[PDB]
């Protein structure tokens, strides 16, 4: 899998969350975009290594609170990958919150 | 006091301290002393101007009779509007300032530049004793962030060399002292030495943020926020209750807020509790600022806020928010339709109480200047008592003023439209019956809005640009207009219709007597057979009639309108029936040769005629006018009995589900078709009644059969539903269900019919409530995509055209040349009838004697001077669109041909019924030799000739010079017809199904070693199949030419997937033999939004060079398959395709810069970067047509081309260029320059050409301007970009223009505009 | 009266400049300067202007020389 | 209803509708694209402004 066929997945998820739940309220999006990017995660390992090995991610991230300290690899990557995704989907669904008011 | 341009920036924090004044600490009530709020309190008496007509703030000085006095107790003067732009509060307030901007928006203006993450930016507030200010002894970064007991380490060990601020002012005393030009030049050497992904994601666009904003000539030190900005209350909205869901709320907690921290910095707290008290003003501003910033969550009623200090620009995030919202216009109304038929086209009516209150002044004005109402109270005692003289200025007012009508969906151009009132008892308008199917609306209680014109040009552009009398031919549809429908239509076909035993036949009479001979009695309008007298003119010099009498066999009726038929028509058209397509051409023809008033006239009186003869005819459905046919039931019968069988044979075990499931569909169709022949043959000759001849053939009396054979809305499947059965029709699909409904609407339906008729009704009505959001959401990007267009150039001067090639298929063409001939005017290049010579001196219109004169010639296609290409470099010009107006006149500059085409695209899509419901051999339709061009021929030993291509074209000369048969032959078929053999029309000339697309070899000799195996490619129960690429997943190779021959004397050798070939090996077959049998949601949708959002194919093909010779090696690697054999090779450039469809590439297929389709259907980014624009264009122009030609509403071919090229924005320039490296640059500004590369003649400057396809709703949403492409988005997020780029606009844009308001550049006013042209350069 | 100016199509080329030409026509017949040659059937001063525009009598040249000598006698 | 010289209110500078004789559709912007297709815009200047 590619960085954008899950990116895409992602606010699929996403505003399959908003047309179940008629958010209006931004401050309602971002709790919508982080139990979206808390949902539609891969669970084969081949996909979550190749999210790290495709384009559009970097090795040094901004915040190192949500960094966990764990002997777990695999945690400390889902938790990098997840703060991406809240960012990410955060960026692309400022525009789609009013794309869905716009729609109906 | 004039302006030109309009920029938004941060300016200098100077004028603001200048302009510091204000007292907004205390929050004391409000009290009832001078009805106002007082000073020092919520509402201080600060920032107050007048609240009446002269006064002072507290009961004081400064009267109207003395002005420029300086106020005693405040600072406000005596004149408006000009000191409450210096008296505004600025007061220095929460030195930890907001900076949402790169909080709330996705750049960072403070934080990209002083290099700080945005995880930093998020926690800037509850902080831990302040950052480190750079000094003469400091260890640490300049921007290190330390903990509170870390930063009380530093400060007890560094002690001299140090000066540090609490909270987060400390960065602004970095930012008072940035005098940086250093580090933006090592950001963009840093930028240009490395190139990878770690640059490219978020990195490239924020340093070229930074290398824009170090270039817009601002200070940084002008972005700091010294002190919050008050705004006076007379601007804001003024409320003396006071309190309720407003800026209150807030207000009162930020002046709370500054109270508690002025008391406690007075009175000299401990740090905690004023470090709580900064963290909650912080908390306070930013909220008062910009609502959200991720967090704080909405509780709902006043607890929680709801309208911050800058929610006035938009406080609703859908279409009415401070950005020139819909305003209740003044001299307006809205009034209920009906039809009055008894005025011409030109005259409607207005209801009296409407009207009584429309034209107030125009009777104050009369009433001062007859002399009769000397004041204006007299008016009011004139006006409102109903006194006979202002009835009398009432009628002279309304008799000569244009009034205009719209509807409230306008979705078309044609609903504003100005007519003349008519003074009509009732408080009802009417609407004209030629206009009401214009506006899509009928009498079902829709409702209408009155407008009136307040102005010279106003008035002037109502009678002279909108009405109905000047927009004819439907430019949304390039079709006729408006002919009635049920009424006229009727009463024409009623009267024109000819029928035998006439009472008083075979007179001869002249022209209008027999009108005399009608009206009294003894003679009917039928009238069969008889010769009377008739005058016809004719023309045939430049407007000269020719006065000729005949004597002409037709009836009464159509004697009588040859009277209501002007001087100069022809007399075919009237010998006819006269249903609906015979009066549509009628009005053809008279608007084609006698112009447009003559036609109006006419188009009147065909109205006047067929409202005035409706009620003679008269129509009657009844008990008995319903016609059962009389073999009814023996077909019914007959039919349940074959089902009936055919289910036993069914229950039997011979016939499956699907095979039950077809035969019910043909089985069910041959009934209901012979339940319609049978009421059709028992309908046709019922009527026997004749003279002379006792046995005739005549159209029988029933009304239902007239209004079928009429044309007008009955047609043959509501003629068969009627009196015959119903159908089958289901509910999801419009499948066959197979239960037996053999209904009538003259017998009593049963139950579980009515049911499934109820289904397909309530089924038909769930796919109709598509049609609102599917025609309210596509036309605003539509036309938010064609905003900045101002045609401003006639002499267009290109050299490239595009090659006309229309989609004939078959023996009739189905879309002709005649449509595209007429509108665009050709190229320097096109031929006569005689060969080779030239036709035009480059400058011609095109209409139908030139569009016989390019009928008559032996051309295939021509090329079009037109779109696109070149541009003139100067807008876009007039030779692209032509005339496709009411007027025959070219377009001229300075219309908006953008807006027009926008709105003509999807006009009546609508998604009609059911998403407009989604052979085995080669036949012919059409004569004339086959020669086979682009056609690799292999001969055959069989003695045929396949086709061992993919490309298949024509040029017939039979009777036209334009070819009429092309027929594009599948890859892999086998031609019965030799190159050159003549056919004679509905003969198979391949025998090869045009569903299977095989490889046919090219070359004969031995087998390529492919070895089978048990279960991996044969199939055993010659036919011995010795490959299968689909079922092993391509290990094949070319094949040699007798036993062991390379192919370098004279691309590889396939085979399909999932067949068995009966080739096997060791078989030395010849060379051109064919291998084996074996190789609706997307359809239903208009497919117009998708190809805006420039959407991703399934799967793009396969790109090549000339060089395009083709290899397989094994079945995987450890690459991806398919490593190409072409470009590697050559030019190093390769390319990775997990998986696709089966790969076609041959011999037969030549492979060049861009290639042909291989795997599916490319993706038109690199169609467009490597194929060609024009290509990309009429590609996304034939997909459309071929959309609406299968929903069946046919469109303009030049409103979707404009769109793509709309779409055509966006593009990344050549990397040799000034200040450009994989940058996405303007298209138009990109074009600009072709004069400055060209005049310096270096490629250094300028790159040579460049586009991408880069979607249309980003263009629309992203546009030069930011007042501009900011309805439909977020208007905080393009201001801080606006004010960091320092992006001025220039007033140009059409939008622009609607939203500030100037002279649009867009109609007749482009001429004043060009007066601006005259007014600041060279004036 | 007045429904179509195809006549001014007809001989001025274009028609967008028209309404400008008749509206310098209308302000200066209904403010003065010369006579109403159509007398007053049922029209106001812009439709009288608009039909001496469609009689022939009137364009951008005969206005712009009109123009010109009302500025040269003052 | 219609409304000549109608009582207006200081909300964003326009009148209510309701209550009493108001008359006038909510001009928005599918009026002011058809006002901009066709012949010209002098009426839209005139009816936004004054």
């Amino acid at each position: 899998m590619t960085y954008n066929n899950v990116f895409d997945h992602a606010y699929e998820m996403l505003k399959e969350n908003i047309r179940y739940d008629d958010i209006r309220d931004t401050d309602d999006l971002h709790d919508a975009i982080h139990m979206a990017a808390d949902n539609a995660v891969p669970h084969y390992y081949a996909d979550i290594f190749s999210v790290m090995a495709s384009e559009g991610i970097d090795l040094e991230f901004e915040d190192s609170g949500l960094m966990p300290d764990t002997k777990d690899v695999i945690r400390i990557l889902q938790a990098r990958i997840y703060e991406q995704l809240t960012i990410d989907l955060w960026e692309d669904a400022e525009d789609l919150l009013n794309e869905y008011l716009e729609e109906v | 006091e004039e302006f030109d341009a309009i920029k938004i920036a941060l300016a200098s924090p100077d004028m603001i301290r200048s302009w510091s004044f204000g007292e907004v600490k205390k929050p004391e009530t409000i009290n009832y002393r001078t009805f106002k709020p007082e000073r020092d309190g919520l509402f201080c008496a600060r920032i107050f101007g007048p609240v009446k007509d002269y006064e002072c703030l507290c009961g004081k000085y400064k009267r109207l009779k003395h002005r420029g006095v300086i106020c005693e107790k405040c600072g406000v003067e005596v004149t408006q509007t000009k000191v409450r732009r210096e008296r505004m509060g600025h007061i220095e307030l929460a030195s930890p300032t907001a900076h949402i901007w790169f909080l709330k928006s996705l750049p960072s203006r403070i934080g990209l530049l002083l290099d700080m993450p945005l995880r930093d930016i998020e926690r800037v507030l509850y902080f831990e004793s302040y950052v480190v200010i750079e000094g003469g002894m400091t260890n640490l970064e300049r921007q290190q962030i330390l903990t509170e007991e870390q930063y009380l380490d530093a400060l007890e060990e560094f002690g001299d060399e140090f000066d540090a601020k609490m909270g987060a002012e400390a960065i602004q005393a970095l930012l008072k002292s940035m005098d940086l030009e250093q580090e933006c030049e090592q950001l963009r050497e840093e930028l240009n030495e490395t190139n990878s992904e770690t640059k490219r994601k978020k990195l490239t666009k924020r340093i070229k943020l930074l290398e824009a904003f170090v270039q817009s000539g601002n200070k940084p030190e002008w972005m700091i926020l010294t002190v919050l900005p008050v705004l006076p209350p007379d601007l804001r909205p003024l409320v003396p209750r006071f309190a309720t869901s407003d800026l209150n709320d807030l207000y009162r907690r930020v002046i709370n807020r500054n109270n508690r921290l002025k008391r406690l910095l007075d009175l000299a707290a401990p740090d905690i509790i004023v470090r709580n008290e900064k963290r909650m003003l912080q908390e306070a501003v930013d909220a008062l600022l910009d609502n959200g910033r991720r967090g704080r969550a909405i509780t709902g009623s006043n607890k929680r806020p709801l309208k911050s200090l800058a929610d006035m620009i938009k406080g609703k995030q859908g279409r009415f928010r401070q950005n020139l919202l819909g305003k209740r216009v003044d001299y307006s109304g809205r009034s209920v339709i009906t039809v009055g038929p008894y005025l011409r086209l030109h005259q409607c009516g207005l209801p009296k109480k409407m009207a009584l209150e429309l034209f107030k002044p125009f009777i104050y004005g009369k009433l001062e200047l007859r002399g009769l109402a000397t004041t204006i109270k007299a008016a009011k005692k004139m006006v409102e008592r109903e006194e006979a003289v202002v009835w009398d200025i009432l009628d002279e007012v309304i008799r000569e003023h244009p009034v205009l009508l719209n509807r409230a969906p306008t979705l078309h151009r044609l609903g504003i439209q100005a007519f003349e009132p008519v003074l009509i008892e009732g408080k009802a308008i009417q609407l004209h019956p030629l206009v009401c199917a214009a506006y899509n609306a009928d009498f079902d209680g829709d409702q209408m809005a009155v407008h009136v014109p307040l102005t010279l040009e106003a008035q002037l552009e109502a009678r002279a640009l909108m009405m109905s009398t000047n927009n004819i031919l439907s430019p949304a549809n390039g079709e006729p207009i408006i002919v009635p429908s049920q009424d006229v239509v009727l009463g024409l076909y009623y009267m024109t219709r000819d029928c035998v035993n006439a009472k008083g036949e075979g007179m001869v009479l002249t022209g209008p007597k027999e009108a005399e001979r009608l009206y009294r009695s003894g003679l009917a309008s039928l009238h069969a057979r008889v010769k009377v007298r008739i005058t016809e003119y004719e023309k045939d010099a430049n407007g000269e009639l020719v006065a000729k009498t005949s004597l002409k066999d037709t009836t009464v009726g159509r004697a009588i309108l040859w009277m209501i038929v002007p001087k100069g028509l022809p007399y075919s058209i009237v010998n006819q029936a006269l249903g609906k397509k015979a009066i549509s051409k009628m009005l053809n023809t008279c608007y084609r040769i006698l112009g447009l008033k003559p036609t109006v006239i006419f188009a009147d009186q065909i109205m006047y005629t067929g409202f005035a003869y409706a009620a003679r005819s008269g129509a009657s459905v009844g008990i008995d006018d319903m016609v059962i046919p009389e073999k009814k039931h023996e077909i019914i019968s007959e039919a349940e009995a074959e089902v009936a069988e055919i289910q036993e044979q069914f229950q039997s075990g011979l016939v499956t589900a699907g095979e039950r499931y077809n035969k019910v569909i043909d089985i069910w169709a041959a009934a209901n078709d012979r339940v319609s022949k049978a009421m059709m043959d028992n309908l046709q000759t019922e009527t026997v009644i004749n003279r002379d001849g006792q046995e005739e053939k005549q159209v029988s009396f029933n009304s239902i059969y007239m209004m079928a054979d009429s044309g007008a809305r009955g047609s043959a499947a509501q003629i068969r539903q009627l009196a015959g059965m119903r159908g089958l029709m289901a509910k999801p699909d419009g499948s066959i269900i197979e239960t037996p409904i053999t209904a009538n609407f003259r017998e009593g339906l049963n139950v579980l019919q009515y049911f499934i008729s109820t289904h397909g009704a309530r089924k038909g009505l769930a796919d109709t409530a598509l049609k609102t959001a599917n025609s309210g959401y596509l036309t605003r990007r539509l036309v938010d995509v064609a905003q900045d267009l101002v045609v401003t150039e006639d002499d267009c001067g290109t050299h490239e055209g595009i090659m006309m090639t229309p989609v004939i298929e078959g023996g009739d063409v189905k879309e002709p040349l005649r449509d595209r001939v007429l509108g665009r005017v050709t190229a320097e290049d096109v031929l006569k009838p005689g060969t080779a010579d030239i036709l035009v001196p480059r400058n011609t219109l095109l209409h139908e004697q030139w569009c016989d004169l390019l009928e008559e010639n032996s051309v295939d296609a021509v090329k079009v001077r037109s779109v696109v290409s070149c541009d003139t470099d100067f807008g876009v010009c007039a030779h692209c669109y032509g005339r496709d107006l009411a007027r025959g006149h070219i377009i001229n500059k300075g219309e908006a041909i953008g807006v027009i085409a926008a709105q003509s695209i999807g006009e009546p899509g609508t998604q009609l019924t059911m998403r407009t419901f989604h052979e085995s051999s080669i036949q012919v339709k059409n004569k004339g030799s086959i020669k086979l061009s682009n056609v690799k021929s292999v001969v055959n030993s069989s003695g045929k000739l396949v086709i061992t291509s993919r490309n298949t074209e024509l040029k017939l000369i039979d009777e036209f010079g334009r070819t009429k048969e092309s027929y594009k032959v599948p890859y892999g078929a086998v031609l019965a017809k030799g190159d050159g053999e003549q056919v004679a029309g509905g003969e198979t000339v391949a025998n090869w199904d045009p569903h299977t697309m095989p490889v046919i070899t090219e070359v004969s000799g031995f087998v390529r070693f492919t070895d089978m195996i048990d279960g991996q490619t044969i199939t055993r129960q010659s036919s011995l199949v010795v490959l299968d690429s689909a079922e092993r997943t391509r290990p094949a190779l070319k094949i040699v030419d007798a036993q062991g021959n390379d192919v370098l004397i004279p691309a590889q050798y396939f085979l399909p997937g999932k067949a068995i070939v009966q080739l096997e090996d060791g078989v030395q077959i010849s060379s051109g033999d064919t291998l084996a049998r074996i190789p609706d949601i997307t359809g239903g949708l208009p497919r117009v939004a998708d190809l805006f959002e420039a959407r991703r194919p399934k799967e793009p093909a396969i790109l090549a060079e000339i060089s395009g010779i083709v290899s397989f090696g094994k079945e995987t690697k450890g690459k991806r398959r398919l490593v190409i054999t072409p470009v590697d090779g050559s030019d190093p450039y390769e390319e990775m395709i997990p998986k696709w469809r089966q790969l076609n590439v041959f011999e037969g297929e030549r492979v060049e810069r861009g290639d042909v389709i291989s795997d599916g259907p490319e993706a038109p980014h690199d169609i467009l970067r490597l194929r060609g624009v024009h290509a990309v264009t009429r590609y996304i122009v034939n997909e459309v047509q071929d959309v609406y030609r299968l929903q069946g509403v046919k469109i303009n071919d030049k409103h979707i081309e404009v769109i793509v090229r709309q779409m055509l924005r966006k593009a990344t320039i050549v990397n040799a260029g000034s200040s450009d490296f994989l940058e996405g640059e303007q298209v138009e500004y990109s074009r600009v320059k072709i004069a400055n590369r060209e005049l310096e003649a270096n490629g250094k400057v300028g790159a040579t050409y460049s586009r991408d396809l880069l979607g249309i709703t980003k263009a629309s949403l992203a546009t030069e301007s930011f007042i501009s492409a900011a309805s439909f988005q977020e208007t905080t997020r393009v201001l801080t970009e606006a004010a960091v780029a320092g992006k001025r606009d220039e007033l140009r844009g059409l939008k622009e223009n609607v939203i500030v308001g100037r002279l649009i550049p867009a109609g007749t006013g482009y001429a004043y505009h060009q007066d601006r042209m005259r007014r600041r350069a060279a004036g | 009266a007045r429904v179509t100016v195809q006549d001014a199509v007809e001989k001025i080329g274009n028609r967008f400049d028209l309404v400008l030409v008749a509206a310098r026509r209308a302000r200066q017949m209904q403010v003065g300067g010369k006579d109403p040659l159509v007398p007053e059937e049922n029209d106001k001063t812009t439709v009288i202007a608009l039909r001496e525009i469609e009689e022939g009598l009137i364009n951008n040249q005969i206005l712009d020389v009109r123009e010109r000598q009302e500025q040269q006698e003052q | 209803h219609a409304r000549s010289t109608g009582s207006y209110s200081l909300v964003t500078q326009q009148p209510l509708g309701g209550k009493a004789q108001f008359g006038g559709q909510r001009f928005g912007e599918m009026e002011v694209w058809a006002l901009e297709a066709y012949g010209a815009a002098y009426t839209l200047q005139e009816m936004l402004t004054v």
